[PDB]
C-alpha cells in the first residue's frame, strides 16, 4: 500500500440493499459466476507469482543528500559554490513541482468522491489547495525561461522590497 | 464457441491481473462516487441506523 | 445556445422542401434534430437531450439502414423521381419506413414523443427568448410534412421506376438487421427513459395548448402536406416563386459561399503570395 | 564522446578501400552500429547537463537531435542510390564519403561547448552540402540554389563571429556553464540592440524568416534526395539549436526588439501556408511547409516560456522526421514519372496499393492528427502563445486549418481517382522504399507512445 | 437466359390516367400521346394501392384482437 | 458462361515486403518479450528497503527493476 | 464543340433544345400522366409552325425558347445515375485497372494463370505485327495536309484490323 | 400567453416582472402565516447526494422514491405511486409559486391603484 | 430455387416478408393501444390546471 | 420574360444564350473550322505518340512543361517597376503586418499595465 | 473551362477536362474541378446575395426583437431552504449567513 | 467493486483484436465480417453487464493509468470514466454499429476490399468510444480530430468521382 | 448487383418497346428498318424514341449520339457497346 496519513480517504461506507423482490437478483448471480470463474485462477496466479519471488530479494534505497549552504553564502563570481548551491535549488524546484502535482492528485479525488456534494467536505482541500498555489504563484512564477537560481533572488528581494516600502508609507 | 471465450477470456484475465495489482498499489487512481446511503437505512461495515425523516402530514 | 438552435433548426426546416435525394432528407431532418438539441442545452436540461440523443441514434440507424434497402434494390437509382411507388412490393421495408417515420413526431405515444415533447414542454415552461419557441414549432411542423413527402413520394404513389426489376428479399441479413433496429426503436426507447434517476425538476403542470399543441401542430402539418399532394395530383404546371427556388439551391448558402471563398483567398494566393 | 568522434573518422576509410559491389554493405552496416552507439549516450539524469572534458557535453536539447542525425544517416545513404547507379565507383565513394564528413561535423556542432567552435562547425556543416546540391542536384539551376544557399549562410551567419569574440573578451571563456554563471543583463542601450540583432539575426537567415526565406525553395527542388533531407531537417533544426543556445545570455532587451521578429513570423507563416497551396512542382510544397513550421518554432523560442521551449524541441524533431520522409516519397514518384510536376503524376490508387498508405500516414503526420508529436509541439505553443498574448490564437488555428488543407490537399490531388492511361511505365514499388518508409515512421509511432524523452531540458 | 418477354398489345390501353389524358388531349384536338406505354405502371398488382390514411392506419386490423385480450388479461 | 477475370495490378511485391516485415519484428520480437517474461516471472523487482546505519551502497541498487 | 464538325444546325440546336426542355420537364413534373399531357403540350407548341420557310423568325423563335426555357427551368434536374453529373459518375472506379498492366507480374503469379496469360500473348503479337505497314500506309495516304477531322476511317483498302485501335478496344468492362 | 401580451401592450407599472419578484415584502398583511415545512433533514439529505435545485422542498418523497427503486431494482414499472406522490407534492409547489406572482400581481394593481384615486 | 426478375409485372412475394410486415406494424399498434389505455395519460398530463391562483380574496393582506 | 441574366466573375454565361452568337459571319465559320483542324492535328499526333507497343514512358507533353517554366521561373523577367506594382506590393506586404503589430501594442499594453496594477485573475496562473 | 465542356466530347485526359493541346490556362492550378465549380448558377448572382443576407440580417434583426422582449410563464422564484441555499455555494461554512426565510403565501 | 471497471476495461479492449489480427495475419481471412460480428456482439453483451449494475447501485468511478509528460505542475495518465452519460451511450453505439455491421455485410458484398472497409469502420469505432470515454481533455481532443480522419477516410472511399472527395 | 443481358434479349426488347408506340406500324416492322428514310416519321418522334430508350434502360446516351442512328440494329449495338455485354 502506501502511508494512509500522506493519501488519506474518508472512511467507507456500504449500504445493504432489501429485496422487497423474489426474481431474485441475476446480478448476484453474475458477480458468484465471475467469482468463481475469475478471482481463484487470478489468486493463484498471484501466488506462484508470490512464492516464486518470495525466494530471493534485491532491494533499492531512496536518495538523501547533505545540504550545500545557499546561494547567498557565495562570492560575487564563484564558479564552484554557485553549482552546489544552484543545482539543490533546482532538485527542490522539482521536488516542489511533485509536492503540487499531489495537492492537486487530492483536490479530483475530492472532487470524484463526493460526487455533486461538493461544497460540503471538500473546501479544506479547496483553501489548502489556494494556500499552497498562492505560494507558488509568489514564488516560481514569473521567471522566465533560463531560470537558474539568481533569478529567484532577485524576484525575492524584489518582491520584499515592494512589500516593506508600501507597508511603510502605508504605516 | 471455445475460441470465442477464450478470446475473450484471456484479456479479462490479463487485465484483471493488471487492474488488481499495480492499479491497486497506485494510490490516487480509480475512484468512486460513493453508493448513496439513506435515512433508514443501516451499514455494512460499522452498523447502524439513521432516525428516519419526520412526520408526515398532509401526505 | 438556444438562438443559433433555432437558426438551424428553421434553415434546416425550410431547406428540406424540393430535396429529391433520399440521403439529402435525411441530412436536414438530422440537422433539425441537432437544433432541438441545441435549444435543450439553452434550457439548463443536459439529460434530456442525452435521452435523445440514444432515441435519435437508433431510430435514424434503423431509418438510413431502410433507405439503403430500397436504394440498394432498384440498382443505387438513389432519387425520389423514379422510384415512387414501393407499398405491396416486399412490405417488409415499407413497414420499416412506415415505423421510422411515424416515430418521427412522436406519432401519440411513441419513443420518439418522449424526449422531444419533454424538451418542448420544457422549453415552452421556461424563461426563453420568444422566438426560438415559435422556431422550434414551426420547424417540428415542417419535419412532419416532409416526413409525410418521403412516404408518399417514395411508397404510395403509382409505380414510375423502369421494369427487368430485381425487387429482392431472399435474404438474411438485411431482414435480421431491420428486424433488430425495429424492435429496438420499439423498446429501448422507452426502456432508457423509464429507469434513470432524474436530475431535474419535472414540470408537469402546463396550461391549455401547453401539453397537447405538439400533437396539435403535427396533425396539422399532416393536414397542410396531404392539401400539397392532392394539389399535386392535379395537372397545372404553375411557376416557381422563389421560396422553391430558395428550397432548392439550399438556401443559395453552400452554392454562394463555395463560389464565393474559394475564389477570394486563392486569388489572393495567386497575386499576392504566389505571384 | 570521442567514442563517437573516433569510430566515424574509422568508418570513412574503409568505404575508400572498400572493393567493388561491397561499399553498401560495409557503409550500412557499420552506420547501423553507429546508431546502437548513439542510443548508448541517453542518459542526462537531473539538475545538470552530462559533461565531458573541456569540448564535450549533453543535454536533452542536443541528445535527442544527435540520435536524430545519427539515425538519419542511413536512411540517408538508402535513399543516395539508384539515381547515382550509372555514375563511377570513384565518383560514387566521394559522394558517400562526403557524407560521412558531413555527419561528423554535425555531431561536432551539436555536442559543443564553445560557441565559438559552435561557429566553426556550423560553417562546416555548410561546405559540404555546398558541392553535393551544386554537383547534383539534377536541375538547370543547381547552380542558383547552391550560390543562394552559401552567400545567404555566410552573409547572415558572418558578424555573428564579431559579437562572439565580443562576449568572448568581455565576459572571459565560453563555456555554456560560465555563462549560465557569469551572465549579467545588458540594457536597453543601442550596442544592445545591435549584438542581439547581429547574432539573432544570422540564426533569422538560418531558420529561414520570412524575410530571407528565397534562400530555401531553389536549394530544396534542385537537390539530391540526401542533401535535401540534411539540408531541411538538420540545417533548420540546427539553427533552431543555436538558437536556444545563445538565447540565455541577453534576456532584457528581448522584450523590447523582439516585436518585428514574432511579428514577422507570424504573417509569414499565414503566407507560407497559404502559398504552398497552390503552387506546382509537387517537391516545393513541402519545402514551404518546412518554412511555415520554423516559422512557428521561431515564435516559439522568442516568447520564453518552458511549455513552448518543450513544444519546440517536440516539434523540432517530429517535423524533421516528417519532411525528411516525405522528401523519400517525393523522391519515389519522380523516380516513377520524371516530372517533378504535380498534376501530371496521378492516380496511385488501384496502381502501387500501399505505397499510397505511407503517403496517407505521411499527411496524417503532418496534418497533426493527434498521436503525432506535431500536434504536441503545435499544442504546446498555442499554449504558450495563448499566455503571451491572448488574441495571437487566430493566427494560430488559422494556421492550422490551413496545414491541414494544403497537406489533404497534396495527398487528394496527385493521390486519389484517376491514372491518366498514358503513363504506363511505373513498376510496383521496390522494398527498399518500403524499407525506408518503415524505417522513418515505426520510430515515430514507438516515439510517441512514451515521448516524455524528447521534451526539453525544461522537462 | 430467356426473360420470355409478356407481349406486346396486352395492355390494350383502358387505364384510367391514360384514358383520362386522351380524353382531354382530344378535347383539344390532338389524340396523339404516347399511349400505350405505362399500362403497365397501371394495372396489375398495380391500382387501387392504398391511400394515405389507410397505408399509416392499417395497424388496427390485427392491434384490437390483441388489445381484447390484454384488456381481458 | 458467365464468370470474368478481374484484373488486379500485383500482389507479389507488396505482400513480400510485409511477409519480411513481420518476420523480422517477430525475429527479436519473441526472444525479449519471452526473456523479460522470464525476468518479471522470476527474478522480481526489488524492495523498498532504507539506507541503514553507516553504510553506502552502489550507484546502482537504487531502482525499482532489475534490467533497469 | 465537337468531333464532326464545328456547326451543329439550327435544326441539331432545336432539337438538343427539344430534348433537354422534355427532361427538364420530366424532372418537373411526377406522377407521370400530367407529364405526358404536358410532355405533347410541348410537342403541340413545336407543331405549331412546321411550316417555317423563313430563317430569321425561325432563329429568334429559337433565342426566345431560350429565354423562355430558362426563365423556367429546374434546379435539380433527375439526371440518370450513371452519366456524368449523376449520382454513379464511375462509382465504381475502384478497380478500373487500366491495362497495360497485368504485364509486370511475378512468374509463380504468372503460371498461376496460364491459358490466359498466353491468349494475351498472342494479342500482344498481334498488336506488334500489324502496325508497321497498315498504320503508317494509312496516316501518310488519307490524311490531307490538315487532317481536319477527328472521326478516323478504318482499314478499308485491303486487310487487317483499322489502324488507332488498342486503347479504344482494350478498355476495362464498366463492370470490374 | 396573454398576460405577457397585456404586459407589453399595456403599461410596464401595474404587471409585476419575474427575477426582481419580492418588491412589496413579505408579511405585508399576514395574520400571522409563517410555517415553511421543511421536513427536509438536510445532512442527511447531504448524505443522500442530492442535485442543486434539488435540495428543496418536496424531496422527502424523492429519498423514499430513490429508496424504493434502489432497494427493488428489476421492477422496471413498481415504483409509480410514490413518484405521483412526488409530482403531487411538485405541482403545490408550483400552485405555490403561481400563487405568489399572482399575489404580487394584485398587491401591486390595487395598491397603485388606490394611490391613483387618491391622486 | 433462386430469385428471378420479370417484365413489367408485378413482383412475387414469399410470404415470409408479409408475415413479419404484418407482425412488425401491428405489434407496433397493438403498443402504441397498450400504451395509451392502459397506463398512461401521458398525453393529458395528470393534474388539473388550475384558474388564476384562486380567485380568492383577503389573501395575506390585499389592500382596499 | 426575364432582364435575360447577366454573368459576373463567378456567375458562368452558358453557350445557350450568348446572344451574340446568332450574328454568324463567314469569317467566323472560318474561325471555327480553323480551330476544329488545329484540335484535329493536335489529337492525331497525340495518338500517334500513344500508339506504339515500344514506347514505355511518359507521352512527353510540351504543353504542361511549357506551363510550368512559364509559372516557376520565366516570372521574374518580365517585370518592371510601375506605380501598381509597387504600391499593391507596399500595400500586401508591410499593411497587415503593421496592423497587427499596433493591436499587439495595444494588448501588451493593456496587459502590462493590467497586472501592473494587480486587477487580474492570477489567483492561480501558474502554467507562466 | 471546367464545369462547362460536357464529357460526352470524349477527349484525353478523363477528369482534367483538357485534349493536350490547349494553352493551359493560367488558373489550371485552381479552376478545376473538386476545387472551383463555376457551373451557371441557375437564378442570378446579384438576386442570390441580397435574398442570402437579407434572410440573414432579418433572422438577426429578429433575433434582437426577441432578446428586448422576453417570454416566462407565471411562475415566482424559488423558495431554497437555507436563506437562499447556503452552504452549497461559494462558501464560508460558518461566517456570514444573510437572514432571509420565506414567509408563506 | 473492481468488477465494475474490469468489464469497463474489457468492452475497451475487445476493440483491438480484428485490426492487429489482418495487420498480422498473412493468411487470408474470409470469414472477417463473421469475426467482427462475434467480437462486437460480445462486447456489447459485456457493456450491457456494467449499465445494469449502474441503475442498480449508482456507484460511478474514474479509472487512470500509465501516466506520461507530469511535466510541470500537471500531469496526464490514460485516464477515462463512467458517470451516467458514458454509462448508458455506450450499448447504443455498440448495437447500431452491430446491425451497421450486418447491413454492410450485405449492402458492400460485391467489392472485394471488404477488409480494409472494416479495418477503417472498427478504427472509426474505437476513436468514438475514446472520445465518449474521456475525462482528460487532452485525450477527448483525440478522439475529436481522430473521429475526423476516419470521418474524411471513409467518405473517400470510393476514389474517383471528385464530388465525393471534394 | 448481378442482372446480365444478352444480345438477343435486349433486341427483342428494344423491338418490343418499339413496336408499342402508337403512330407507327407493326405491320412493316423490322430491324432493318430506317426511321427518317422510309418510315416516314418526323425526327421529332425519333429523338421521342431515343428518349424512350434513355427512359427504360437508365442511363443517358450522348446528345451528339441523338443524332444519326436511325434504325433500330444501330440502337441495339449502340446500347450492347455502353452496357459492354457479349461473352
Ligand atoms: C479562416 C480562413 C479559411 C481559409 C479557407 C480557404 C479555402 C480554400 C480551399 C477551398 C476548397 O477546398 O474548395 C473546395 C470546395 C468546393 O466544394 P463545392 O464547390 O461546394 O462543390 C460541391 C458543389 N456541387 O469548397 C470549399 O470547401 C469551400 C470552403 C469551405 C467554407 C469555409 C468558410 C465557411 C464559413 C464562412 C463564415 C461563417
Amino acid at each position: 500500500s502506501w502511508d494512509k496519513d500522506v493519501y488519506p480517504e474518508p472512511p467507507r461506507r456500504t449500504p445493504a440493499p432489501s429485496p422487497q423482490t423474489s426474481l431474485p437478483n441475476p446480478i448476484t448471480y453474475l458477480t458468484k459466476a465471475f467469482d468463481l470463474l475469475v478471482d481463484r485462477p487470478v489468486t493463484l496466479v498471484r501466488e506462484f507469482i508470490e512464492r516464486q519471488h518470495a525466494k530471493n530479494k534485491y532491494y533499492y534505497y531512496h536518495r538523501e543528500f547533505r545540504r550545500v549552504p545557499d546561494i547567498t553564502e557565495c562570492h560575487e563570481k564563484d564558479v564552484l559554490c554557485m553549482f552546489e548551491a544552484e543545482m539543490q535549488w533546482k532538485r527542490d524546484y522539482k521536488v516542489d513541482q511533485e509536492i503540487v502535482n499531489i495537492i492537486q492528485e487530492r483536490l479530483k479525488a475530492c472532487q470524484q468522491r463526493e460526487g455533486e456534494s461538493h461544497r460540503q467536505n471538500c473546501a479544506k482541500e479547496l483553501q489548502q489547495f489556494t494556500q499552497v498555489v498562492k505560494a507558488y504563484q509568489d514564488r516560481y512564477h514569473d521567471l522566465g525561461a533560463h531560470y537558474s537560481a539568481r533569478k529567484c533572488l532577485a524576484k525575492q528581494k524584489q518582491r520584499m522590497l515592494a512589500e516593506r516600502k508600501a507597508t511603510k508609507e502605508a504605516a | 464457441s471455445i475460441f470465442a471465450f477464450t478470446h475473450v477470456l484471456i484479456p479479462v484475465w490479463i487485465i484483471h491481473y493488471y487492474l488488481k495489482y499495480h492499479v491497486t498499489t497506485k494510490p490516487y487512481t480509480i475512484v468512486e462516487k460513493k453508493p448513496r446511503i439513506f435515512p433508514g437505512d443501516t451499514i455494512l461495515e460499522t452498523g447502524e441506523v439513521i432516525p428516519p425523516m419526520k412526520e408526515f402530514p398532509d401526505q | 445556445m438556444l438562438c443559433l438552435g433555432a437558426m438551424t433548426t428553421l434553415f434546416t426546416a425550410m431547406c428540406a422542401l424540393t430535396q429529391n435525394d433520399i440521403k439529402k432528407i435525411i441530412a436536414f431532418s438530422t440537422s433539425s434534430q441537432l437544433g432541438l438539441m441545441m435549444v435543450t442545452i439553452g434550457i439548463n436540461q443536459p439529460h434530456l437531450a442525452f435521452l435523445h440523443i440514444c432515441t435519435h441514434a437508433f431510430f435514424k440507424a434503423m431509418l438510413f439502414m431502410c433507405s439503403g434497402s430500397i436504394i440498394h434494390s432498384l440498382n443505387d437509382e438513389q432519387d425520389i423521381r423514379k422510384m415512387g411507388g414501393l407499398f405491396k412490393a416486399m412490405p417488409f421495408t415499407t413497414t420499416a419506413l412506415i415505423i421510422g417515420s411515424l416515430a418521427l413526431t412522436g406519432m401519440p405515444f411513441l419513443t420518439g414523443f418522449y424526449s422531444k415533447d419533454l424538451i418542448i414542454e420544457s422549453a415552452n415552461t421556461s424563461y426563453t427568448n420568444a422566438w426560438a419557441l415559435l422556431m422550434t414549432l414551426v420547424a417540428t411542423s415542417f419535419t412532419a410534412i416532409y416526413s409525410t413527402r418521403i412516404i408518399f413520394f417514395a411508397l404510395l404513389g403509382q409505380p414510375r421506376f423502369p421494369t427487368l426489376i430485381n425487387i429482392n428479399e431472399n435474404n438474411p441479413f438485411l431482414i435480421n438487421s431491420i428486424k433488430r433496429l425495429l424492435i429496438g426503436s420499439l423498446f429501448a426507447g422507452f426502456i432508457i427513459s423509464n429507469n434513470i434517476p432524474p436530475m431535474t425538476i419535472p414540470q408537469m403542470t402546463m396550461p391549455h395548448y401547453l401539453k397537447m399543441t405538439a400533437l396539435t401542430v403535427t396533425i396539422l402539418g399532416f393536414i397542410l402536406a396531404l392539401e400539397i399532394s392532392n394539389t399535386t395530383h392535379y395537372l397545372k404546371f404553375n411557376y416557381p416563386s422563389n421560396t422553391f427556388k430558395f428550397s432548392n439551391l439550399l438556401g443559395y448558402y453552400p452554392t454562394i459561399m463555395h463560389r464565393l471563398t474559394p475564389y477570394m483567398n486563392l486569388t489572393m494566393s495567386q497575386k499576392s503570395a504566389s505571384s | 564522446m570521442l567514442k563517437y568522434i573516433i569510430p566515424t573518422m574509422m568508418l570513412m576509410p574503409l568505404t575508400w578501400l572498400s572493393k567493388n559491389s561491397m561499399i553498401w554493405i560495409n557503409t550500412t552496416l557499420h552506420s547501423l552500429l553507429i546508431s546502437l552507439t548513439s542510443l548508448l549516450l541517453l542518459n542526462q539524469f537531473g539538475d545538470n547537463s552530462l559533461n565531458f572534458s573541456l569540448t564535450f557535453f549533453s543535454d536533452s536539447l542536443s541528445t535527442p537531435l544527435l540520435i536524430l542525425t545519427m539515425w538519419l544517416l542511413p536512411l540517408m545513404l538508402m535513399a543516395s542510390q539508384h539515381h547515382l547507379s550509372k555514375e563511377n565507383l570513384a565518383r560514387k565513394k566521394l559522394f558517400i564519403s562526403m557524407l560521412i564528413l558531413l555527419q561528423l561535423f554535425l555531431i561536432m556542432t551539436f555536442t559543443a561547448t564553445e560557441l565559438i567552435f559552435f561557429y566553426i562547425m556550423f560553417e562546416a556543416t555548410l561546405v559540404p552540402t555546398l558541392i553535393i546540391i551544386t554537383r547534383w542536384g539534377n536541375q538547370t539551376e543547381r547552380l542558383n540554389a547552391g550560390l543562394y544557399f552559401l552567400f545567404y549562410t555566410l552573409a547572415g551567419s558572418l558578424p555573428l563571429l564579431v559579437a562572439l569574440i565580443y562576449i568572448q573578451n568581455t565576459m572571459g571563456s565560453l563555456n555554456f556553464l560560465i555563462l549560465q554563471y557569469w551572465v549579467q543583463p545588458m540594457p536597453n542601450s543601442w550596442s544592445n540592440t545591435f549584438m542581439w540583432l547581429a547574432c539573432m539575426m544570422a540564426f533569422m537567415v538560418k531558420m529561414p524568416l520570412y524575410g530571407l526565406h528565397l534562400w530555401l525553395p531553389k536549394a530544396h527542388v534542385e537537390a539530391p534526395i540526401a542533401g535535401s533531407m540534411v539540408l531541411a531537417a538538420i540545417l533548420l533544426k540546427l539553427g533552431g539549436y543555436g538558437m536556444m543556445r545563445i538565447t540565455l545570455l541577453l534576456n532584457p532587451i528581448t522584450d523590447f526588439m523582439a516585436y518585428p521578429f514574432i511579428m514577422l513570423s507570424l504573417w509569414g507563416m499565414i503566407m507560407t501556408s497559404s502559398i504552398c497551396l497552390r503552387q506546382t512542382d509537387l517537391k516545393s510544397l513541402i519545402a514551404y511547409s518546412s518554412v511555415s513550421h520554423m516559422a512557428l518554432v521561431i515564435v516559439a523560442i522568442l516568447i520564453q516560456t518552458p511549455w513552448s521551449y518543450m513544444g519546440a524541441t517536440a516539434l523540432m524533431i517530429a517535423h524533421g522526421l516528417t519532411s525528411s520522409m516525405l522528401f523519400c516519397l517525393a523522391n519515389s514518384n519522380y523516380e516513377r514519372v520524371h516530372s517533378r510536376t504535380m498534376i501530371l503524376a496521378r492516380g496511385l490508387q488501384t496502381l502501387l496499393p500501399l505505397m499510397a498508405a505511407w503517403w496517407l500516414l505521411a499527411s496524417l503526420t503532418n496534418l497533426a492528427l493527434p498521436p503525432s508529436i506535431n500536434l504536441i509541439g503545435e499544442l504546446f505553443v498555442v499554449m504558450s502563445t495563448f499566455s503571451w498574448s491572448n488574441i495571437t490564437i487566430i493566427l494560430m488555428g488559422l494556421n492550422m486549418v490551413i496545414t491541414a488543407l494544403y497537406s489533404l490537399y497534396m495527398l487528394i490531388t496527385t493521390q486519389r481517382g484517376k491514372h491518366t492511361h498514358h503513363i504506363n511505365n511505373i513498376l510496383p514499388s521496390f522494398t527498399r522504399e518500403n524499407a525506408l518508409m518503415s524505417l522513418h515512421m515505426l520510430p515515430l509511432l514507438l516515439l510517441s507512445l512514451n515521448p516524455k524523452i524528447i521534451l526539453g531540458p525544461l522537462y | 437466359s430467356k426473360m420470355e418477354l409478356p407481349d406486346y398489345k396486352q395492355w390494350k390501353i383502358e387505364g384510367t390516367p391514360l384514358e383520362t389524358v386522351q380524353e382531354k388531349l382530344a378535347a383539344r384536338g390532338l389524340r396523339d400521346p404516347w399511349g400505350r406505354n405505362e399500362a403497365w405502371r397501371y394495372m396489375g398488382g398495380f391500382a387501387n394501392n392504398v391511400s394515405f390514411v389507410g397505408a399509416l392506419l392499417k395497424g388496427f386490423k390485427w392491434g384490437f384482437a390483441a388489445f381484447v385480450v390484454a384488456v381481458g388479461a | 458462361g458467365k464468370r470474368l477475370f478481374i484484373i488486379k495490378p500485383s500482389g507479389f511485391y507488396d505482400k513480400r515486403f510485409l511477409k519480411l516485415l513481420r518476420f523480422y519484428i517477430l525475429l527479436t520480437g519473441i526472444p525479449v518479450v519471452i526473456g523479460i517474461t522470464l525476468i518479471n516471472v522470476f527474478i522480481g523487482e526489488a524492495e523498498l528497503a532504507e539506507i541503514p546505519e553507516g553504510y553506502v551502497p552502489e550507484h546502482w541498487e537504487y531502482f525499482k527493476h532489475p534490467i533497469s | 464543340f465537337l468531333p464532326s464538325a464545328a456547326y451543329l444546325t439550327h435544326q441539331q440546336k432545336v432539337l438538343q433544345l427539344y430534348k433537354r426542355a422534355l427532361r427538364h420537364l420530366e424532372s418537373r413534373c411526377v406522377h407521370r400522366d400530367k407529364y405526358r399531357y404536358f410532355a405533347c403540350l410541348l410537342r403541340a407548341r413545336f407543331d405549331e409552325h412546321k411550316n417555317e420557310k423563313d430563317m430569321v423568325k425561325a432563329t429568334q423563335l429559337l433565342r426566345e425558347a431560350e429565354k423562355e426555357f430558362w426563365h423556367g427551368q429546374h434546379p435539380q434536374p433527375y439526371i440518370f445515375p450513371e452519366s456524368p453529373g449523376g449520382t454513379s459518375y464511375e462509382r465504381y472506379e475502384c478497380y478500373k485497372v487500366p491495362e497495360w498492366c497485368l504485364d509486370d507480374w511475378h512468374p509463380s503469379e504468372k503460371a498461376m494463370y496460364p491459358d490466359y496469360f498466353a491468349k494475351r500473348e498472342q494479342w500482344k503479337k498481334l498488336r506488334r505485327e500489324s502496325w508497321e505497314r497498315e498504320v503508317k500506309q494509312l496516316q501518310e495516304e488519307t490524311p490531307v495536309g490538315g487532317p481536319r477531322t477527328e472521326a478516323l476511317p478504318p482499314a478499308r483498302k485491303q486487310g487487317d484490323l483499322p489502324p488507332l485501335w488498342w486503347h479504344i478496344v482494350t478498355r476495362p468492362r464498366e463492370r470490374p | 400567453g396573454a398576460h405577457l401580451a397585456r404586459r407589453y401592450l399595456g403599461d410596464a407599472s401595474v404587471e409585476p416582472e419575474p427575477l426582481r419578484m419580492p418588491t412589496f415584502p413579505p408579511d405585508y398583511g399576514f395574520p400571522e402565516r409563517k410555517e415553511r415545512e421543511m421536513v427536509a433533514t438536510q445532512q442527511e439529505m447531504n448524505d443522500a447526494q442530492l442535485v442543486l435545485q434539488q435540495r428543496d422542498y418536496c424531496a422527502h418523497y424523492l429519498i423514499r422514491f430513490l429508496k424504493c427503486k434502489r432497494d427493488s431494482f428489476p421492477n422496471f414499472l413498481a415504483c409509480k405511486h410514490e413518484q405521483h406522490d412526488w409530482d403531487y407534492c411538485e405541482h403545490l409547489d408550483y400552485v405555490k409559486r403561481m400563487k405568489e406572482f399572482e399575489r404580487e400581481r394584485r398587491l401591486l394593481q390595487r395598491k397603485k391603484r388606490r394611490e391613483q384615486r387618491e391622486a | 430455387a433462386h430469385i428471378e426478375p420479370r417484365y413489367r409485372q408485378f413482383p412475387q412475394l414469399t410470404r415470409s416478408q408479409v408475415i413479419q410486415a404484418e407482425f412488425f406494424s401491428a405489434t407496433m399498434w397493438f403498443w402504441i393501444l397498450w400504451r395509451f389505455w392502459h397506463d398512461s395519460d401521458a398525453v393529458l398530463g395528470h393534474f388539473p390546471y388550475p384558474d388564476p391562483s384562486q380567485w380568492t380574496d383577503e389573501e395575506l393582506g390585499i389592500p382596499p | 420574360s426575364f432582364p435575360k441574366y447577366e454573368p459576373s466573375r463567378l456567375a458562368s454565361l452558358p453557350t445557350t444564350l450568348d446572344p451574340a452568337e446568332y450574328d454568324i459571319s463567314s469569317e467566323t465559320r472560318k474561325a471555327q473550322a480553323e480551330r476544329l483542324a488545329i484540335r484535329s492535328r493536335l489529337k492525331r499526333e497525340y495518338q500517334l505518340q500513344y500508339n506504339d507497343p515500344s514506347r514505355r514512358g511518359v507521352v512527353e507533353d510540351p504543353a504542361l512543361i511549357r506551363w510550368t517554366c512559364a509559372r516557376s521561373a520565366n516570372v521574374y523577367p518580365n517585370f518592371r517597376p510601375n506605380t501598381k506594382t509597387s504600391l499593391l506590393g507596399a500595400l500586401f506586404g508591410i499593411g497587415p503586418l503593421i496592423f497587427w503589430y499596433y493591436v499587439f501594442k495595444t494588448d501588451r499594453d493593456r496587459k502590462e499595465k493590467l497586472i501592473q496594477e494587480g486587477k487580474l485573475d492570477r489567483t492561480f496562473n501558474i502554467s507562466y | 473551362s471546367q464545369q462547362e465542356r460536357d464529357p460526352w466530347y470524349d477527349w484525353d485526359h478523363p477528369d482534367l477536362r483538357l485534349n493536350w493541346g490547349e494553352p493551359m490556362h493560367w488558373d489550371l492550378d485552381m479552376y478545376i474541378r473538386n476545387r472551383v465549380d463555376t457551373s451557371p448558377t441557375p437564378v442570378n448572382w446579384n438576386l442570390m446575395c441580397k435574398h442570402l443576407f437579407g434572410f440573414v440580417a432579418f433572422m438577426l434583426f429578429m433575433f434582437w426583437v426577441g432578446e428586448t422582449y422576453p417570454t416566462y410563464q407565471p411562475v415566482g422564484p424559488k423558495q431554497y431552504p437555507y436563506n437562499n441555499l447556503y452552504l452549497e455555494r461559494g462558501g464560508d461554512p460558518n461566517k456570514e449567513p444573510e437572514p432571509v426565510v420565506h414567509y408563506e403565501i | 467493486m473492481n468488477l465494475f471497471s474490469s468489464l469497463t476495461l474489457v468492452t475497451l479492449i475487445l476493440l483491438t483484436m480484428p485490426i492487429a489480427a489482418i495487420n498480422f495475419n498473412t493468411h487470408k481471412f474470409t470469414n472477417y465480417p463473421l469475426y467482427v460480428k462475434t467480437t462486437i456482439s460480445c462486447a456489447f453483451i459485456t457493456s450491457m453487464i456494467p449499465t445494469m449494475m449502474f441503475i442498480h447501485t449508482g456507484q460511478e468511478m474514474i479509472i487512470s493509468n500509465w501516466h506520461w509528460l507530469t511535466i510541470q505542475t500537471l500531469k496526464l495518465s490514460l485516464s477515462f470514466k463512467m458517470d451516467f452519460f458514458s454509462m448508458m451511450f455506450v450499448p447504443v453505439a455498440l448495437f447500431v454499429t452491430w446491425s451497421i455491421m450486418e447491413f454492410s455485410m450485405w449492402y458492400m458484398h460485391s467489392d472485394p476490399n471488404i477488409n480494409q472497409f472494416f479495418k477503417y469502420l472498427l478504427l472509426f469505432l474505437i476513436t468514438m468510444l475514446i472520445l465518449v470515454t474521456a475525462n482528460n481533455l487532452f485525450q477527448l481532443f483525440i478522439g475529436w480530430e481522430g473521429v475526423g480522419i476516419m470521418s474524411f477516410l471513409l467518405i473517400g472511399w470510393w476514389y474517383g468521382r471528385t464530388d465525393a472527395n471534394t | 448487383d448481378a442482372p446480365p443481358l444478352t444480345l438477343e434479349g435486349i433486341k427483342d426488347r428494344v423491338l418490343y418497346v418499339l413496336k408499342l408506340y402508337d403512330k407507327i406500324d407493326p405491320e412493316k416492322l423490322s430491324v432493318n428498318s430506317h426511321f427518317m428514310k422510309d418510315l416516314g416519321l418526323d425526327s421529332l418522334d425519333q429523338v421521342e424514341i431515343i428518349m424512350a430508350m434513355e427512359d427504360e434502360f437508365g442511363f443517358e446516351i450522348p446528345d451528339i449520339d441523338a443524332e444519326k442512328l436511325m434504325c433500330p440494329q444501330e440502337i441495339v449495338d449502340y446500347i450492347a457497346d455502353k452496357k459492354d455485354v457479349y461473352e
